[PDB]
DNA sequence: TGGAGAATCCCGGTGCCGAGGCCGCTCAATTGGTCGTAGACAGCTCTAGCACCGCTTAAACGCACGTACGCGCTGTCCCCCGCGTTTTAACCGCCAAGGGGATTACTCCCTAGTCTCCAGGCACGTGTCAGATATATACAT
DNA sequence: ATGTATATATCTGACACGTGCCTGGAGACTAGGGAGTAATCCCCTTGGCGGTTAAAACGCGGGGGACAGCGCGTACGTGCGTTTAAGCGGTGCTAGAGCTGTCTACGACCAATTGAGCGGCCTCGGCACCGGGATTCTCCA
């Protein structure tokens, strides 16, 4: 046989191709599955988790770390309303909640 | 073995929720809302430990209870 | 660093509200919260044993339910013109959710 | 103009409105820009610390002095200005560092000033620590990505301005569209995380550091020059009023800093450019000879 | 015990879009579960869009109208342009 | 004539116990036909599918005024007014 | 063929009837705008579905049977239609 | 009988359950005893909610069903409604019901 | 081509329950929905417990797990005891 | 307390479109038999849940005091509601065109299933790096 | 002289990197059936018109409550000191979770058979509709 390169490396991603095509399989979602299918759910799971990476390496520079924890998973989605719409039934675990207070409990000032 | 759950506890909640002063009888009804909600939780993860022939509640057992009741929960596998 | 007696009823509330919402960890003890899972799960199977990974993300679940409930709960209190959250609070952001 | 005062919040102890503007002589104002001149000539990690006093030259008054704007607000009520940070006109001072870095002379510069003049003059903002802010310049909030401005964003204590964030990512992650908040701090609020970094990493490295227009009164900005001088390096304050660090002074001088800076450059051979606009520029221009 | 998860795909996703930041066990957890929840529900309403049209196979027709229904704004936009994207440099090799 | 008030709850009861259509159907096919106009140019919507669509909108609309009611006899009304819609919307998890 | 501001269709009368059925016994003036803005908004999510099914499906017309899908994928099952 | 459905207690069509399952794509194998539980279930809650239809609609002096009818049997009954929480029944109406403070006093 | 419908059993169901009473063919269609929509959770939810537990068969075990987890107590309770019955008298004779 | 009414519950007559039954049959449900394997059952082990104790000590609990808030009463005014007349367009009944959904052949390209080969991915080890805490020194009061 | 703050060093924990091991993935292959694709038919959607007419629109007056303000009681916030049981780190034990090994009962599949549920057929009635007679909160007095 020739030199096994994978289906991945073809395709440009990071994410596999030939473990989601099993997933596929072996899910029972079908009695056959197309050979594009297993390649554009990769695609679109990478680009999520790609997106939602991006936001938290944000959210952990704008917090002062250099390691990405739950806190910042939770900022980084509760802070874009797409995510938020997606991701609205979830809890992610240790994530906390957004710094919310609203304006009438805030104290009155220009005292004195 | 409710009352474990103290005032401070439910205080602290609150304050995380964004409340700012708390009513004195909002404590028991706190308290019955979370024993309502660990009831529901509770009786479909066991379920499903009963349904697998095990005399453990595995983690994966809550994942999936909650996520039955439309409360998926990450971090924990699944 | 920064640019730079009695408090008034009202103020330490704020600085906790502060404090708790740049927080993660969890605000229930662990121990009576554990009594109060087994508690639960006895009335449905005897001798159950629990996984310390299943009691902290029922504890997980629990606190993130309660503390939006609790937002839900300040919403309307506010909207009926007030700062103090009552029952009948709780009871109506249950009602409007579905949950009641 | 608009004085950072009562912008910044009602809360203000200052505590210091008698300030005697005391002045040097002649011949002893320019021995000591002698000395200090002998001095920065041979050292060779040299960061700057511009003050709200550079900027007096230009019109905008100062904080602290006779005429500072904390100072009148304190004594009776009389704030005068006369320019606008729109029209207002760079001090030669500003210049005179550009040409310093240009001949790359001034390793760093760590000024706590807010009209940003000195990136109007096109100081390389990778080598400036805007440690307070910068008018001109507006973040935004999600990514923390910059934006230089021709005309003031116009609002304080670090808030939304009304515009979204307006650059885009690789893979196809979305464009951002961030609130883009201002940069000015107020009173009891946090310093720019790496560009207080840099700051920091610029005073420790620098064996001597001369600090100007400032009464070093204010948080870390004026610490800077007291970490200069430990693990050694000296110290030169040039300030007429007496600075918070007189007895770690290693050196003092009581004139116009727009006067001293000239007689440094008159006795190292140096010229000045002459102003600009908002020709702003970021990257770090090739040393010259 | 032979455990399965993303997590090597995900390290190397961060790193390719973080050149300089880790991820804890726990953030990598929730990516994990993250990505296997996003799997299901889009496989899942693939295979009810392949049910109704009575067709019996799953393609990149059927993916890209779940993507569709189930990411909402510009993220479903995105999404789709990406994985039209791959599955044209795929078919192309 | 009736003191106001009294002819609201008779209205009640009177679109309580039916069942049909509270809207017009010709308007809300109108509405259905330019609200899809927006996605795909030239549909054509069979007529189960707006019937479908009326039902749905029409218990939709029901549910909402309920909360809302409930919401506006919470903080001390008997009118609703557009904040009660808003809370309504807002602790459902909507908008 | 160009419909616009339809949304007018939906009338006085007929919100206040909705809301009757509701159980409301007075109803604001400012109501009425905002009923529209969310029938408006309800309408387009579930258009949007269903007319996803449709362009999925080949076809040109939007069948009952889409609607009702739409409604089911949004946790609104509607029965009486199919399905 | 001859028929799996006749065999058992049932009326429901055991051999359409059967076939639905293996061709809804749900497992690999489906069990023999699985098609005979699924329609006893779906046979129970089906007499169910028509048993409460029809007391409605004797209630209502009506010989029939109608949506309504279905509506109110699943509304009136607490299991059925929380079963049936999120679905709406086309025709089928809203149950008759006042605030306790609108009333007249 | 013909369809398929449940009215033949639903008709049956309910001249069994009530021997007097008709139904319009609007609640026919409802109740065929309703069929329709508890077959699918429960055949759903039983598949997930099959995949859940590497199992590969739904047998009678799944589907009565599934109908505990889906319906209320009472109701929940009286349909596994009509469920055991069924399977009882069927695999008996 | 009482008295007139709009709207509502109810009795009698009844005929049409929808509910209900008939029936031929044709594809789907049923009976019998073959074969591979998915799962029933039994064993082994060793991971981890469980039980208990002592010391630290962070948090929970009880009380005291005061003020900020909730709650109730009272007084505009203004904003709905109810009714009557105009009018605006839904509703229904019928008819025509034709697009597009539904079914049917031909077929041909794509995917299930196999087999062989082997690098990608996981379990484990480790060492290295980063962060936090403690101690020591220097400076200031 | 003492206290506090800052800096540096060391220790611990977590994780990125490195390594061997193995099994799930890739390449090459064949067979057959799912679904493209074209043709044809006719069901249903769109569109129009016209008449009656049910409901929407508009105006007008009044009266009900929305809302603001003011005053009183007290319930919760905040603080402090005393209690107590959570937290942590030890051991010690063992229920049973997970893996393996073996074998058989069972589901898939196939051939052949037949019967029952569906499309189209007709017949009969439930209640929407109409006429009037008696009844219940509204409003007024
Ligand atoms: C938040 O932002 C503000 C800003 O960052 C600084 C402003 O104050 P400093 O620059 O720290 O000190 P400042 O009040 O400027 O002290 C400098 C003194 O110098 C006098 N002065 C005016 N003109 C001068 C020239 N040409 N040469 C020397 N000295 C000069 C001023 O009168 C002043 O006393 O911190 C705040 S807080
Ligand atoms: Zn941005």
């Amino acid at each position: 046989r020739a030199k096994a390169k994978t289906r991945s490396s073809r395709a440009g991603l990071q994410f596999p191709v030939g473990r989601v095509h099993r997933l596929l399989r072996k899910g029972n979602y079908a009695e056959r599955v197309g050979a594009g299918a297993p390649v554009y759910l990769a695609a679109v799971l990478e680009y999520l988790t790609a997106e939602i990476l991006e936001l938290a390496g944000n959210a952990a520079r704008d917090n002062k770390k250099t390691r990405i924890i739950p806190r910042h998973l939770q900022l980084a989605v509760r802070n874009d309303e797409e995510l938020n719409k997606l991701l609205g039934r979830v809890t992610i675990a240790q994530g906390g909640v957004l710094p919310n207070i609203q304006s009438v409990l805030l104290p009155k000032k220009t005292e004195s | 073995n409710i009352q474990g759950i103290t005032k401070p506890a439910i205080r602290r909640l609150a304050r995380r929720g964004g409340v700012k002063r708390i009513s004195g009888l909002i404590y028991e009804e706190t308290r019955g809302v979370l024993k309502v909600f660990l009831e529901n939780v509770i009786r479909d993860a066991v379920t499903y430990t009963e349904h697998a022939k095990r005399k453990t509640v595995t983690a994966m057992d809550v994942v999936y209870a909650l996520k039955r009741q439309g409360r998926t929960l990450y971090g924990f596998g699944g | 660093a920064r640019k730079s007696h009695r408090y008034r009823p009202g103020t330490v509330a704020l600085r906790e509200i502060r404090r708790y919402q740049k927080s993660t960890e969890l605000l229930i003890r662990k121990l009576p919260f554990q009594r109060l899972v087994r508690e639960i799960a006895q009335d449905f199977k005897t001798d159950l044993r629990f996984q310390s990974s299943a009691v902290m993300a029922l504890q997980e679940a629990s606190e993130a339910y309660l503390v939006a409930l609790f937002e839900d709960t300040n919403l309307a209190a506010i909207h009926a013109k007030r700062v103090t959250i009552m029952p009948k609070d709780i009871q109506l952001a249950r009602r409007i959710r579905g949950e009641r | 103009s608009v004085n950072y005062a009562a912008g910044l919040s009602p809360y203000a102890d200052k505590g210091k409105c008698g300030l005697p503007e005391i002045f040097d002589p002649p011949e002893e104002l320019e021995r000591k820009v002698w000395e200090l001149a002998r001095l920065v000539w041979q050292s060779s990690s040299v960061v700057f610390h511009t003050g709200a006093g550079i900027s007096t030259a230009s019109g905008i008054p100062d904080f602290r002095g006779p005429h500072g704007v904390w100072t009148m607000e304190e004594r009776g009520l009389a704030p005068k200005f006369d320019t606008t940070f729109e029209s207002a006109r760079p001090t030669q001072t500003h210049m005179a560092l550009v040409q310093l870095e240009r001949v790359g002379l001034l390793r760093f510069l760590v000024s706590q000033n807010v009209d940003g003049l000195h990136v109007r003059s096109g100081f390389p903002r990778d080598k400036l620590a805007e440690l307070h802010g910068n008018m001109f310049v507006e973040e935004c909030a999600k990514c923390k990505t910059q934006y230089v401005r021709d005309t003031v964003v116009g609002t304080m204590g670090l808030k939304a301005t009304g515009r979204l964030c307006t650059v885009a990512k690789a893979r196809g992650l979305r464009a951002c569209r961030g609130e883009l908040r201002d940069t000015i701090l107020d009173w009891e609020d946090s310093l720019p995380d790496r560009d207080l970094a840099l700051a920091d990493e610029a005073s420790r490295n620098a064996d001597l550091s001369i600090t100007l227009g400032t009464s070093l009164q204010i948080r870390p900005s004026g610490n800077l020059p007291l970490a200069t001088k430990r693990r050694g390096g000296r110290l030169v304050i040039v300030n007429l009023q007496p600075t918070k660090h007189d007895r770690h002074a290693d050196l003092r001088i009581h004139g116009y800093v727009d006067e001293v800076m000239t007689r440094l450059m008159k006795h190292l051979g140096l010229e000045i450019p002459a102003w600009d606009g908002p020709r702003v520029l970021e990257r770090a221009l090739p040393p010259l000879p | 015990t032979r455990k399965e998860s993303y997590a090597i795909y995900v390290y190397k996703v961060l790193k390719q879009v973080h050149p300089d930041t880790g991820i804890s066990s726990k953030a990598m957890s929730i990516m994990n579960s993250f990505v296997n929840d996003v799997f299901e529900r889009i496989a899942g309403e693939a295979s009810r869009l392949a049910h109704y049209n009575k067709r019996s196979t799953i393609t990149s027709r059927e993916i890209q109208t779940a993507v569709r229904l189930l990411l909402p704004g510009e993220l479903a936009k995105h999404a789709v342009s990406e994985g039209t994207k791959a599955v044209t440099k795929y078919t192309s090799a």
